[PDB]
């Protein structure tokens, strides 16, 4: 069928305004949300419909900002939310110490990715506090945990790391060695990238992988033509009209953008076949509210939506905006970075 | 639905 | 003790033991994005866990109203945090927290923050005991459970426990032998343990996959195990898996076998066989059999194989 775009703009819309107690699981991941949907904007040339300002204060008062005595600089990043109770503040004031607050190493990312998509110069962003963080996340393995409290650790995390270095233009807050070979060591016998070494190898740890080597510029560098040969026959067998995540799973429209923007970073998306892919993409879209679902008839959510939107746009949609596949912000977006990174440099 | 945090 | 929804049930802000603590409220400045509406006994319990976690308050009260704090929300991976750390203060017997949280996994089987809690415990009190068990429930309920897999090699590799994993691999393949994460789990198990270097193993597999291949000739996941296992070795160093796939053809034939054929020939031409030209044409042959006929789907990316094919061997 066809793209119901403004249908697609009021739902981010919604979504950034208020939402049903039944979504309260999202609490502490509510930055993350705020990325699908202005993020989501973004890609159909929608910012207009939303006050910048407003949500840049926002954004601002969830990071959590180093102390007078800076003896919590191992926990400064973004918040996922305000749910700890402190007091809001934009980045205005000095940190105001809290046993338990700390930031979240996906918060400080999408955080970051909000705030250049709104198109704040980050220069509230306590860029060196933020980076002390990010080191202090990094395992011995490679990868990284979460939280400073201690997680799991995996590479979707490692994928975030990547994303905060690569923003803020600095690659002090990781041990990139180390990181590549977390990365190495996670390619199957099958060939795709799993969370972590030993582990089935998934759609999105292999999206998270590849992307992250790709933003460290290390792609051809750490894998052999051989080896980025039987990666891609791995992600291209991921088709099946639309993608699945894992070979005999169904097929899910995040997948979409997952295995689709490898497969992109690959350079060999353009032998894919679009029709069917658009076709699933779109058996998934709410007609009604808007939005994307993973499956068709299926309730849609902020993350289907952008994913799905994301999809749409590697293959060019009319009407929506290219997506950097590799740093999950439109191009447009990835640009005015080139030349906020440029500023900088003076 | 798709949990990723 | 007091349940959520307890015809009795209290707000903490109406409970003496309480009164003494202050409720901290959430704010989200004059313009809340992304704001989730909450109920007068949700937010409740949270003002309150609020207060007692700003102040780090280790007392048997705030144990329990994180009982509440997760049952609202299993996902708050900070109130999971503060639990632990009560759990200790208050040295509180392990033994029972896991069967707690065997129950919350049980409701929330893809929650990242009840496996990782689980996880924790297991390190604490050093007995697996009851993970392999426990694990093999939750994979009922859904085979392909990447959190249980991923719970279950760790279990096996930090407390060596690999005496009957393939053997568990071997009955879940039965099962279905579709099952992608199953066969991930026997390349585990086999890799750490005997390894793929005693060819009386690799033998064993090699003959073990050709014949859940034969039972179910179209499975992507047996055709990558096959591959997986060989193509370190160099798959053209086995002349007699090269006919007896070929002999396949004519009955098992699935685009996994054709792509199989493609692969090996290229390793051919990889190590300057014999006919370099005659085999890049059986090569090129199946490519296209795959674009035109067999996988359609990916006609562009197999037209793609090809030439490159004919320009890196001509
Ligand atoms: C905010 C942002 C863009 C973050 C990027 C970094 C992350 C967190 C990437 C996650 C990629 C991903 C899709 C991971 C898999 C998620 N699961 C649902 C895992 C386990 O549950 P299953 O139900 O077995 O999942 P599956 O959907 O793979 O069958
Ligand atoms: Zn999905």
């Amino acid at each position: 069928l066809d793209f119901l775009r403004d249908r697609h703009v009021r739902f981010f819309q919604r979504c950034l305004q208020v939402l049903p107690e039944r979504y309260s699981s999202l609490e502490t991941s509510r930055l993350t949300i705020a990325f699908f949907a202005l993020s989501g904007l973004d890609m159909l040339d929608s910012l207009d419909v939303v006050n910048k300002d407003d949500i840049i204060e926002w954004i601002y008062s969830l990071q959590v900002l180093p102390t007078e005595d800076r003896s919590n600089l191992d926990r400064c990043g973004f918040r996922g939310s305000s749910y700890l109770g402190i007091p809001f503040n934009p980045s205005k004031n000095p940190g105001t110490a809290h046993p338990y607050d700390s930031g979240h190493i996906a918060m400080t990312y999408t955080g970051l990715s909000c705030l250049i998509i709104l198109g704040d110069d980050l220069s509230r962003v306590d860029k060196e506090a933020c980076l002390a963080g990010l080191r202090a996340l990094q395992l011995e393995d490679g990868s990284f945990c979460a939280v400073p409290e201690g997680s799991e650790n995996d590479m979707r995390f490692v994928y975030c790391a990547s994303c905060i270095c690569y923003m803020l233009n600095n690659w002090s807050g990781m041990d990139m060695k180390k990181a590549i070979s977390y990365i190495r060591r996670s390619m199957s016998y099958d060939n795709g990238l799993a969370q972590g070494a030993g582990l089935e190898s998934h759609g999105g740890s292999t999206f998270c992988g590849i992307a992250s080597l790709c933003l460290m510029g290390k792609l051809e560098e750490v894998f052999s033509e051989k080896e980025l040969n039987r990666i891609k026959r791995w992600c291209i067998m991921r088709q099946q009209n639309g993608y699945h995540g894992r070979p005999n799973k169904p097929v899910d429209t995040c997948y979409s953008f997952w295995v689709g923007a490898t497969l992109k970073l690959l350079k060999i998306f353009q032998y894919t076949n679009f029709e069917k892919n658009r076709n699933y993409i779109l058996s998934t879209q709410d007609r009604l509210v808007g939005g994307f679902a993973k499956w068709p008839d299926s309730h849609p959510d902020a993350l289907h939506a952008y994913f799905g939107i994301c999809g749409l746009s590697l293959m060019e949609e009319s009407g929506i905006c290219k997506v950097h596949p590799a740093l999950n912000v439109s191009t447009r977006t990835s640009e005015r970075l080139r030349d906020l990174h440029q500023s900088w440099k003076t | 639905k798709c949990v990723i945090f | 003790f007091l349940s959520l929804d307890s015809p009795t049930y209290v707000l903490y802000r109406d409970r003496a033991e309480w009164a003494d603590i202050d409720p901290v409220p959430q704010n989200d400045g004059p313009s809340p994005v992304v704001q989730i509406i909450y109920s007068e006994k949700f937010r409740d319990v949270y003002d309150y866990f609020r207060a007692v976690l700003q102040r780090d308050e280790r007392s048997e009260r705030a144990f329990k109203l994180t009982r509440d704090a997760i049952e609202l929300n299993a996902a708050n991976y900070t109130v999971w945090h503060f639990r632990r750390v009560l759990l200790r203060s208050l040295q509180k017997d392990l033994q029972e927290e896991m069967n707690y949280i065997i129950a919350i996994i049980e409701e929330q089987p893809k929650n990242y923050q009840v496996w990782h809690h689980r996880r924790v415990l297991v390190e604490w009190l050093k007995d697996p005991s009851q993970e392999l068990e426990f694990i093999a429930d939750i994979l009922n309920q859904d085979a392909k459970n990447y959190h249980a897999w991923q719970h279950r090699q760790w279990v096996i590799q930090e407390f060596r426990l690999w005496d009957n994993e393939l053997q568990y691999v071997d009955q879940l393949l039965k099962e279905d032998v579709r099952n992608n994460s199953v066969w991930n789990q026997r390349h585990f198990v086999i890799s750490n343990t005997t390894g793929y270097s005693d060819r009386a193993v690799l033998e064993r597999e090699v003959q073990y996959t050709l014949e859940m291949i034969k039972l179910v000739p179209h499975n992507e996941s047996a055709w990558n195990y096959l591959k997986g296992i060989l193509q370190d070795r160099g798959l053209s160093r086995y002349p007699n898996l090269l006919n007896q796939l070929l002999d396949l053809q004519p009955s098992h034939s699935s685009p996994y076998l054709i792509a199989f054929l493609v692969d090996i020939y290229e390793d051919m031409l990889e190590n300057q066989c014999d006919n370099k030209e005659d085999i890049l044409n059986k090569a090129l042959e199946l490519c296209e059999i795959l674009a035109k006929e067999k996988d359609t789907i990916r006609k562009e990316y197999w037209r793609y194989i090809g030439r490159s094919l004919q320009s890196k061997h001509s």
